[PDB]
């Protein structure tokens, strides 16, 4: 019963360390990896992301007594050491469901990442986790599709989906932009795409743009017999861009819009979201800047946390690496949150820097899209590591081959075909893999070609976020 | 250099900048609103000497424009004895309310004069 | 004319390390902190970071030869080894004007940041600063208002503004919250403010807080014949519910709105800008989550990157830290972005971490913020740090007093008046910061009482973030 | 009728500088202005929105400080607020805060911004009971030289037409060209309803309006407190004489800038309608009202001495 | 525990929440004023001593931030008794209106400086 | 630092013929073909022409000390007798980027060709061309499509 008030400045540790306490099935869990200061103490540091993520400042104020501090108080509730480090622990604490707004993703961050990891007492602060409870799970729209609609209005189904990047990345004129499409398109390939930062400049306004690749997209369509796609970008300035950007793809009647999720912002990402959900177009998602944030494993957000919050914002595809590419990406921690993206349900399993188990109450699954540096030699390891269930994209492993784009699309959809074929057949792809390549090019003079062209490509380097 | 005066200041649109006028120059100004032809009248208020906003803010309303007519407009009237003789019998009859003398060109419907011809003391 | 087109992979670094290059006045340039992993020497690091930021795949595109490549590629023009750092260089990138669209800061950053802080051939990456180039900066609407029109608006000069974060962060309703924001008010603050992760939540809605706080502001003002504000947070969701929110601050016909631009996002934000131009609202902007991309030396992004995009996105304050509180901020770097946000010209200064000279244009300053564990014994110090022209807040520092918040609020208005009739009167706050407070005791109960307090509380740790 | 102003030009002052003051200043020099005397105040041509002043923040300052002069003088006052702007649509949200302000008069370029725009808002201003006041700005490229080009006349028919309340019409003794006979010419075209043919005028056909509204000549250009009476003599009642330098260069400032126009017009306006020749006792009346008024007397010693005469290039 | 105030407190903003400043504080403040070469101004107001909101509710509307001024700012001044001298001709003109010291930095064309010189009694 | 205010009118030429300025890249320049009444020298006909197409008038007004004049007004810098005409000359004056709002060709003529052509020192004025400042070209959109992407 309202104990008095005192003034004065006293440890977080006091109200915010509770290592008795028993989560709810509604709290949200957070995995902070907390490297505090010299003279700073485990418990002290955790009870301070705790509090300052939640509802308390650095000294008392008397208002704490006007509500019910215990129920809205985040919690460190546990704390282990990280093996092999010094001065290193994973802090788990517990946020009550009343503190977030249903909804809305930017506000979810801006309370559990918002001023603790710029705080003078810790060296280095990381997000890990996230166990996000179904109860607020369910205030969320999610994908505006998902994988199995997806599938249904494209009509494609028993192999993965390839795409291909126009490049260079900017520089091409609206025509010219369209001329590659239509060849690219014709030759196999189910989606071209505007590269991530082809918004609407000087020497390529977006009208301009969508118009002429309605028209070559149209054209492929007719040649082939399958359906075809090109991602528009929608990302822009404002809201009110944004939106026009999306009117005029619904206006064209063409199947998929694109927005760059970090750079544009959450809140912008919901919105276009829910668009999609209400006017039949799929949304594929970049996550354009977020190597500025997750790349390093002492300090950031895991790209899982980020991975899950799209879940929720809206996308129907997401990047989410190579694995074997350019950009970094390890198998494991790769595969661990690939399943966070299409799963239903995901179980704890540190081997995979998963920290928490996740339902998603029938959240519409998100399709992971594999870009970066690939190509024919490696469509073995992709669709072994990813299954059909993922779109693979080639950019310069499609308008790099000697031939042109329509022979470039051919040898991907041959590759790949290739792959699932000897897959289903029972074929081992790790083992078999360039088997399966070198006998395709026994038939396919436009798979040899490019097999001559990157025979020895790889990227191997040692990696910097590792489990 | 001299400040501009501020308080009960207020003033009456046309001639209320200079010196108060002796009965010669009303009845000057009375002379050239029948020279010219216009038909002369009076107004009279107690209430509301200034214009104000109480029941509209759109442009152009104000409220405290329209004063109450004394008698009719004198159509006809001649001799500037005739005007300022009702100056006379509405100051008795209000001397407490501003008045003033207004004259109309019926052919343009524009008031081509109108100044303060009698203010309460106080002002 | 025309090279012939040969398939293949070639170094970076033939086509985008140019050393001999003079920037134009129109190109955005770029500094980056660039770590190498072994074997891969700076030229080709740089070059590999200029490639990818703006026209370059990793092999060669037949395409590139239907433009001009020679225009908008971006390219590395100078790298400096870093002193004292083994494998660490400054590389210089020039991006051309015709890359960006005009008034997108969502768009910059996608080039500039997209994707080469994940390459796998670097081992970490900090973005440093960058130059806009003035025909570039005019493409921005820039502050709702800037300095000059808000202290013209609230009728405030002569010293810097003082506000107040209401406590808890999380967890009064909306009654007790206009209650604790007309007593602060009441007590000589200019402005109390939702904290950050105030939205709308189940314990109090959004729409009842703003209407409450109406009642208690309009209360404050009418009793001191100061003119009041209170941040109404408009962060939500979508656009649609920003917008919502920022529509009945109109109608309310209160001063200042406020926004959290970076998990917002940048589109979010830009709209709302815009919406507060038109409608004469003051914007105020909180840097939520900005340590986790900011805080260490060797990889992220610098705050004065961050600073000078929200200048140009808009907003009329901008959180900026404190130096002497209780989150990171180190003087000189922290001295050298509050000119960058609130002058129209900064001289390139490497020893305050200013990499290119910088002008504005005209376009309207921002009005830095030091908010965060401060205190009346801080006043002396963030007077001489800050100027006139900034917003100190007390949070804790108000609703922490041992008699309220009336009392907490003189404390701090008294404190700062008497250091800025000291400083005015010759004094030296660096050295007298002391005894202008202790003398101020002498007539002051109110600050008397909160002296008592926090004699002892400082915050002094190593900083992460040095030049 | 609206401003409830009868018997004598209506005055009116431009802020200056013409460009560089801010949003805040501009309001003072306003309100000062205002509340000495003159009926309005008025944005220059050339002020819509720049970086040193935003129009929203000029509106607004501007509101406050013509309610304050109206509340200490009990005259109607009016600050006509430019609407010129880029495109149809920002030229509309600026009428549209005016409207919104609820404050009589707005501004339109109409020969810079174009007829297509000027006749949308001069509709628009109908509708919501805005009073516009039209500059000629760019005039003088067109119609100067005699032998090339479109006179003035024809360019005042076409605002009458397409719309405006008040439109700039020359001083005849200012800074700027405009001959006596010319001028009177084309006053008489924009405000009477029937003008004979008359080529000692420069009117060369006879023209009827059919009742259509007169517009409100405004002299202004480099007029001072000795021009008063030569003022009042040439354009008469139905007019608007403006003193942008000859307010804001007065010794003392604004209010008492304004009080010394307001004096010099009242003091003419009386003698006249006495039966005194404003042409022949011009200098006797203005020099007479030194006497009791220190502001003219100040006003009257600062420009003693300037004229301003010259050949006129466009003569009948 | 001391409770705050209620009644008769209003406050002008910069300077009022101190002691009142005596005839050397208030010098040393237009000296501040003229070492940084801002150019003073004096202005008083018998009427609204405070901010109110009669004409409009917008956002950013308020009635009473315009006072009157006193004179013209004082350009190139550049003795303090100079400017203190106005205030005591000021005072003696309008001993019922508050009256405040402003100065003008004309680069920035932002007041850096504004604070209350003498108040009426009763206040 | 604020030189006193001093009624009366003065020579345009003192404050808007600046012959040894240096153009700044974000001028507006502007090429005006002078022809002068008899009586006017080429420095006050041309600082004339500077100063009403910017932010001056006719007479001192005290406002002018609110604001750092020397940022803001037009400038006559530099003047060129024309070859084979007496009394003509071409006048080039500097117009600061921030005298302009973004995107509005009606408000560049507004102030550059407002009321200079009428002014009764002169006999005739012609404007010969303008040096548009990349850092304005790029508040506008020009052309709805151009050339390239109309064939
Ligand atoms: O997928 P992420 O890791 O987000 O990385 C982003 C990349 O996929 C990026 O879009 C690309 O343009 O560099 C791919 O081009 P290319 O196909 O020619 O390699
Ligand atoms: O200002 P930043 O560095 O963005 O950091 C953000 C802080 O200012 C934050 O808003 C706060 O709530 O913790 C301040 O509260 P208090 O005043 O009680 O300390
Ligand atoms: O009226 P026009 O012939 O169109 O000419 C236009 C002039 O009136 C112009 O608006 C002015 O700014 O130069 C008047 O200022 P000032 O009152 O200080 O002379």
């Amino acid at each position: 019963a309202s104990v008095g008030f005192k003034a004065g400045v006293k440890d977080y540790k006091l109200t915010y360390y509770t290592p008795e306490y028993e989560t709810l099935d509604t709290d949200i869990l957070a995995a902070f990896r907390v490297s505090p200061q010299p003279g700073v103490p485990p418990e002290e540091a955790g009870a301070a992301v705790a509090a300052e993520s939640s509802t308390g400042t650095w000294t008392t104020v008397w208002t704490d007594g006007l509500t019910n501090l215990d129920r809205y108080k985040g919690r460190c509730y546990h704390i282990e050491p990280v093996a092999g480090e010094e001065n290193q622990y994973i802090c788990y604490v517990a946020y009550p469901l009343d503190l977030f707004e249903e909804g809305s993703v930017t506000n979810m961050f801006t309370s559990i990442v918002g001023n603790v990891f710029g705080f003078k007492a810790l060296r280095a602060l990381r997000l890990e986790d996230l166990r996000i409870p179904v109860a607020y799970v369910k205030t969320f729209q999610g994908p505006p599709h998902g994988i199995q609609v997806e599938r249904d209005k494209l009509n494609k189904y028993g192999r993965p989906l390839l795409g291909c990047t126009i490049k260079p990345k900017l520089g091409l004129s609206a025509k010219n932009y369209g001329r590659a499409v239509y060849e690219c398109l014709r030759g196999g390939l189910d989606f071209t795409k505007d590269d991530e930062n082809v918004n609407s400049q000087p020497f390529m306004r977006w009208r301009d743009r969508f118009l002429f690749c309605a028209e070559a997209l149209y054209k492929a369509q007719a040649e082939t017999g399958e359906i075809k796609g090109h991602y528009l970008n929608a990302t822009a300035g404002t809201c009110e861009d944004m939106m026009k950007r999306a009117v005029f793809a619904r206006e064209l009647g063409v199947p998929i819009v694109m927005h760059d999720y970090l750079t544009g912002g959450f809140t912008a990402n919901t919105t276009l979201s829910h668009y999609c959900r209400d006017n039949g177009l799929l949304l594929h998602i970049h996550r354009a800047m977020h190597a500025v944030i997750d790349r390093q494993k002492n300090h950031g957000m895991h790209f899982r946390v980020l991975a899950k919050a799209l879940r929720l914002s809206g996308g129907d595809h997401i990047h989410s690496g190579t694995v074997v590419g350019k950009l970094e990406g390890e198998r494991d921690i790769t595969l661990g949150f690939v399943d966070l993206l299409r799963d239903d349900y995901t179980e704890k399993d540190r081997s995979r820097g998963i920290y928490f188990t996740q339902s998603w109450v029938s959240t519409p699954g998100v399709l992971p899209v594999a870009s970066g540096g690939i190509h024919v030699w490696h469509m073995p390891a992709l669709t072994e590591i990813f299954g059909d269930d993922s779109v693979l994209q080639f950019g310069g492993g499609t308008l790099g081959h000697p031939w042109g784009n329509a022979p470039g699309a051919v040898a991907n959809r041959v590759a790949l075909e290739a792959c699932v074929q000897a897959r289903n057949e029972g074929r081992d792809l790790a083992r078999e893999g360039n088997t399966i390549i070198r006998e395709a090019t026994k038939w396919s003079p436009e798979l040899a070609a490019a097999c001559e062209v990157w025979k020895e490509i790889k990227f191997e380097f040692p990696a910097m976020d590792t489990v | 250099m001299q400040v501009w005066p501020i308080l009960n200041l207020k003033k009456y649109e046309t001639l209320s900048y200079l010196p108060p006028l002796t009965t010669d120059q009303l009845a000057r100004q009375v002379d050239y609103l029948l020279n010219n032809k216009w038909v002369p009248c009076l107004e009279f208020e107690t209430d509301h000497g200034f214009v104000y906003r109480e029941h509209h803010n759109s442009p152009g309303y104000y409220d405290g424009r329209y004063w109450t007519m004394w008698k009719l407009p004198m159509f006809g009237c001649t001799d500037p004895a005739q005007v300022l003789n009702e100056l006379e019998e509405c100051k008795k009859e209000y001397p407490n309310a501003f008045i003033r003398i207004i004259g109309f060109d019926s052919n343009r419907e524009v008031q081509c004069i109108s100044f303060i011809a009698y203010k309460p003391a106080g002002y």
